[PDB]
């Protein structure tokens, strides 16, 4: 009897659970970006060259 | 009489086994699907020493007079659930499970019996 009422006490909620368990965020919004690596130009050229 | 109360453990939705110990440490009554006997012996030695040691450190090791613990209740991995209650000098292990296990282990008993239905399906096909 004894037993039994401790059985029904933990049967009413499990009480360990961890709603979404393990699963990540999965879907987020992604920004496209750009980086400047680096910049190549040419040194006292007469006028510019394209 | 006595028979009732451990077809009463089984019916109670959760429990898996109940096993009792004697103060000498002896079980008297185990759970058949549980092992029985060689689980029994085990487990009566490992609760006896857990119960025992608790008993004497709630007393001396906490300070307090008086206090004794009566019931211990341990929660494992997966399903298991172990509440330990002592009654007279008789005290007894009894193993529960969550509500996924119990569904699991439902789940388990439908696949054997459909693996028996096609074993009795394979012997009629042979009998043919």
């Amino acid at each position: 009897e004894g037993v039994e009422k401790c059985i029904y006490q933990n049967n009413q909620i499990d009480l360990l659970e961890e709603y979404f368990e393990g699963e990540t965020s999965e879907h987020v919004v992604e920004n496209l970006s750009s980086k400047t690596l680096m910049l190549f130009k040419d040194e006292k050229e007469i006028c510019k060259r394209s | 009489n006595a028979d009732d109360q451990l077809k009463q453990l089984s019916a109670l939705e959760g429990a898996n086994g109940y096993v009792i110990f004697n103060e000498s440490g002896i079980p008297l009554k185990r759970h058949e699907k549980s092992i029985s006997h060689e689980k029994a012996v085990h487990i009566a030695a490992l609760v006896s020493d857990l119960w025992n040691v608790s008993k004497k450190v709630i007393q001396r090791d906490l300070k307090t007079p008086e206090n004794d613990i009566e019931v211990i209740r341990l929660r494992t991995k997966h399903s298991y659930e172990y509440i330990i209650t002592q009654s007279g000098d008789f005290t007894m292990l009894a193993i529960q499970l969550c509500g996924k296990a119990i569904e699991e282990a439902k789940k388990a008993a439908a696949a054997a019996a459909a693996a028996a239905v096609v074993q009795e399906e394979n012997k009629e096909k042979e009998k043919k």
